[PDB]
RNA sequence: UCGGAGUACAAAAAACCCUCCGAGUGAUUUUAAUCUAGACAAACCAGUCAAAAUAACCAUAACAUCACUUAUUGAUCCAAAAUUUUGAUCAACGGAACAAGUUACCCUAGGGAUAACAGCGCAAUCCUGUUCUAGAGUUCCUAUCGACAAUAGGGUUUACGACCUCGAUGUUGGAUCAGGACACCCAAAUGGUGCAACCGCUAUUAAAGGUUCGUUUGUUCAACGAUUAAAGUCCUACGUGAUCUGAG
RNA sequence: GCCUAACGAGCCUGGUGAUAGCUGGUUGUCCGAGAAAGAAUUUUAGUUCAACCUUAAAAAUACCCCAAAAACCCUAAAUUCCAAUGUAUUUUUAAGAGAUAGUCUAAAAAGGUACAGCUUUUUAGAAACGGAUACAACCUUGACUAGAGAGUAAAAUCUUAAUACUACCAUAGUAGGCCUAAAAGCAGCCAUCAAUUGAGAAAGCGUUAAAGCUCAACAAAUUCACCAACAUAAUCCCAAAAACUAAU
RNA sequence: GAUUACCCCUUCUACCUUUUGCAUAAUGGUUUAACCAGAAAAAAUCUAACAAAGAGAACUUUAGCUAGAUACCCCGAAACCAG
């Protein structure tokens, strides 16, 4: 078994997980030309590609959301400054002083 | 009567020793969750079943990547007793468009960008 | 969490709206299939013999 | 045996529209047996203590001071027996109108 | 049949041959209209609210009020009035226009969905032990008991439940043959006695073997006669009717 | 009672294929989805609606849902309504049938015996071809096919069987004062001083009353010392056995 | 399941029906052969004709009319009446 040992060493808990024992092709022609790809390997590649695409999409969405929040806060600061900039000069209690 | 459970806030306040115990950065929280359903949803309430279904954890022992935002953290808190949560680590950065088809997710949580080159 | 409740507000909403619109379009594309002359005329081939 | 008549269906005396709900005119906001929620702005009171919106808008719930009708002998007695610093408070349900009263539209140039 | 409070602690709903209050209307005048948005509730039938607009009164209200106000009520059809309305402890209260008792002379279709016997669950009841000593025992709790209380166990009685059987598990008692348990009646080995001896009273250990014959009663029991070393308590479909009896 | 072997009323024929909410049966393969009950009812052995569900079709929001909001004497688990977010589900339209006689487990309750494999409500779960030896409901488990591949899950002998406390001498005012036949530390009531380096007008046995035997007191050494242990059933006990070779 | 090998080894509580639940000691059957049990087109769905009209007569029509295909068992009483 040794799933805990394999997890500690970094390998998959199952010897059939992404190891070279399964990722590599298991046969080829005696002439040296490569064999057609395995259906299981093709499906695993498709799933890994989908997972990577999802990871990239999630990271990009999180970055975009953080940037949008920062931009909103900055625009709030700018409009708060502009409200004071567009005001008038006080004359009520300042002219008698 | 058996109903849902409200988890008190002090449960999710990490101790300073917990960061070193679980290998987390005390300053910067991680960006992405790797969630893997371990236990079954049978003999569990329908709300837990529905949360598992909407989290994409219908199949067991298949990791799924999620965000680290409170909106999904609420559901992960609801079904935290049926899942294993790890941080997604990226030693070689995000996979580029030229490295999408040569990536893999190790059991220890780092998503390698170049997996069995050549 | 990586983001706060105020920071996550509407960070991914266009994607959800687009997904719902795609679901609606997929549902609305439901309609009977085309009937072609080949389908009707291919039944006569059951009596093809050798001259 | 000795106890009879204890069976009677519930009257569904409760709250129908919560805070933030967009209601139209005439919608029953909440029904009650005793005065639990009091009507406020744009909320009328029926003969059976039910509360119905009079204008189309958004339902809100507030805590406000209670000044009873001076002709209400019981409430006036309660008020006059209240101590110096005591002010009554009640939960009032309001409807905040959304649409404007009307619009000025051009019809013809004469 | 209808309503209120608890069950049902905080939106709604929510049952019991569950615990308590009530209703089948009175008093008084303000005698309380038409039409229509939008809503509550709801299987359906029914029940509830209600803005704006209309005719009469202040030219500023009309939701009839009070009795916990919530319940004070009944569908079609059909009968009667003067055409507008009315009529049911139809209270078995979603109501058949008008109908009882008995059957052991009974019949049929089913039910272990549902009782009587047995089994099964529980131990209210019953039976065993120990803990606690106030009291009896002349004095002295524990030689013999031991109230008020505690705790553990067995499944003999009655009851409780209705889980297996109603396309059948045939009943009391007795005859024949008995298997088993020990919570031992005798026989055997002992401890304490308020054990001088004989008789006795308790407790410990032990289940290979025994545990009578008769009058009355169908009797299990019970009373009585004569004896015995003793005439034990129970379980076994209250053992045993494809072995027997039919007294009940 | 008897009326041609069955008479609470003969037999035959016809109505007649009587009628059964009741029982029994209901005949090829494969695939998709798939339901445990709210209201009426001479009704609870049944039907008709609602809620679920199936088959097609239109659409658009559907569950999860942070604030904020939902009563007045006290009140828990938590509910209702809601953005965001994660998913793709939901609502209407047209055809519809089955079901409406339920079990346990966890939780809040009620009745009972704070009894049931008991009965009635509310929330959740289950009804494995693995485990709990056997097993409905308990635990593990998003249920296809072939392989003489692999990794995991729940799960496989449970805790104590315990309670010893030993020498050493105890004299005095005085039989303290009252009651009493007697009350000398001791049926009883009140005082509770004092001699000795050290001993209570005495904390338990004992005498009718005395005597006498101990405790505390000094003198001698002084391992440790507060509570805790509790019978049994009936055909024949019930895997066998094992206290140390490295086990997250 | 296997196996060189019939058993010996390991694993599986007959089948319908009725039930909350049956290996149940709840019902049914010795076996074979032959017979023995879903039937209707109002509204609807699909297909097609023609279409403000459809139908070979009588009707229906604010996209409708005409035609076709999709649907609803068997056995059993005690009884009642007439001759
Ligand atoms: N009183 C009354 N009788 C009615 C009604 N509808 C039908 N009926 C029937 O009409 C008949 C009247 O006869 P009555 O009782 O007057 O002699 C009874 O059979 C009664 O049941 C009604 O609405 N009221
Ligand atoms: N009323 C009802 N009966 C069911 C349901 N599921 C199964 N049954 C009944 O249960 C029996 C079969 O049990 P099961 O095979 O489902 O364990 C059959 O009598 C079947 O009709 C249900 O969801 N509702
Ligand atoms: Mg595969
Ligand atoms: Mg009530
Ligand atoms: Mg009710
Ligand atoms: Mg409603
Ligand atoms: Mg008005
Ligand atoms: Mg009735
Ligand atoms: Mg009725
Ligand atoms: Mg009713
Ligand atoms: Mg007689
Ligand atoms: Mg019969
Ligand atoms: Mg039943
Ligand atoms: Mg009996
Ligand atoms: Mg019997
Ligand atoms: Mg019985
Ligand atoms: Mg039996
Ligand atoms: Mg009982
Ligand atoms: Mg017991
Ligand atoms: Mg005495
Ligand atoms: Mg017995
Ligand atoms: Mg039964
Ligand atoms: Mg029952
Ligand atoms: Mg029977
Ligand atoms: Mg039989
Ligand atoms: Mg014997
Ligand atoms: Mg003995
Ligand atoms: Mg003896
Ligand atoms: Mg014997
Ligand atoms: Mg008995
Ligand atoms: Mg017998
Ligand atoms: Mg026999
Ligand atoms: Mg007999
Ligand atoms: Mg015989
Ligand atoms: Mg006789
Ligand atoms: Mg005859
Ligand atoms: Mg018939
Ligand atoms: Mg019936
Ligand atoms: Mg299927
Ligand atoms: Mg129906
Ligand atoms: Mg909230
Ligand atoms: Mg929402
Ligand atoms: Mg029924
Ligand atoms: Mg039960
Ligand atoms: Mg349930
Ligand atoms: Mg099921
Ligand atoms: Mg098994
Ligand atoms: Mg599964
Ligand atoms: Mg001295
Ligand atoms: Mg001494
Ligand atoms: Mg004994
Ligand atoms: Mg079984
Ligand atoms: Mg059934
Ligand atoms: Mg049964
Ligand atoms: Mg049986
Ligand atoms: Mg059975
Ligand atoms: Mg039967
Ligand atoms: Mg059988
Ligand atoms: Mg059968
Ligand atoms: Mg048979
Ligand atoms: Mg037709
Ligand atoms: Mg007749």
């Amino acid at each position: 078994a040794g799933s805990q040992w394999r997890l500690q060493q970094g390998f998959a808990a199952n010897p059939s997980g992404y190891g070279p024992l399964t990722e590599l092709p298991d046969w080829s022609y005696a002439d040296g030309r490569p064999a057609p790809p395995m259906k299981g390997q093709l499906r695993r590649k498709a799933q890994r590609e989908k997972f990577a695409r999802r990871v990239v999409l999630l990271s990009q969405e999180m970055d975009a959301g953080l940037q949008a929040w920062q931009l909103r806060q900055q625009e709030k600061l700018q409009e708060e400054e502009g409200k004071q900039k567009n005001a008038l000069k006080s004359k009520g209690a300042l002219l008698q002083n | 009567k058996f109903t849902r459970s409200r988890i008190p806030d002090k449960v999710f306040q990490p101790s300073p020793e917990d960061h070193e115990k679980y290998g987390g950065d005390p300053q910067y929280p991680h960006k992405l969750h790797i969630v893997t359903r371990i236990k079954s949803t049978k003999r569990r309430p329908y709300w837990e079943k529905d949360i598992i279904k909407m989290l994409g954890l219908e199949k067991a022992h298949t990791p799924q990547v999620h965000k680290n935002i409170p909106s999904v953290n609420a559901k992960l808190k609801v079904v935290k007793h049926l899942i294993r949560i790890k941080p997604l680590k990226l030693p070689q950065g995000l996979p580029t468009e030229e490295d999408m088809a040569n990536t893999c997710l190790k059991s220890n949580g780092e998503l390698v960008v170049r997996w069995l080159l050549n | 969490p990586f983001l706060t409740a105020e920071q996550e507000r509407g960070h991914a909403a266009v994607r959800r709206a687009a997904a719902f619109q795609a679901l609606k379009a997929a549902q609305a594309a439901r309609f009977p299939a085309h009937r072609r002359l080949e389908e009707q005329l291919g039944h006569l081939l059951v009596t093809r013999k050798w001259s | 045996s000795k106890n009879l008549g204890g069976k009677s269906p519930g009257k569904r005396f409760g709250i129908k529209k919560m805070e933030g709900h967009y209601v139209h005119a005439g919608n029953i906001l909440a029904t009650q047996r005793h005065f639990r929620w009091h009507p406020g702005a744009h909320v009328g009171l029926g003969k059976n203590k039910c509360l119905y919106a009079l204008e189309e808008g958004v339902v809100r719930y507030t805590k406000e001071v209670y000044v009873p009708n001076p002709s209400n002998s019981e409430a006036v007695d309660l008020v006059t027996r209240l101590p110096q610093g005591a002010v009554l408070y009640k939960t009032f349900v309001h409807v905040v109108p959304a649409k404007p009263e009307g619009t000025f539209k051009l019809v013809a140039m004469l």
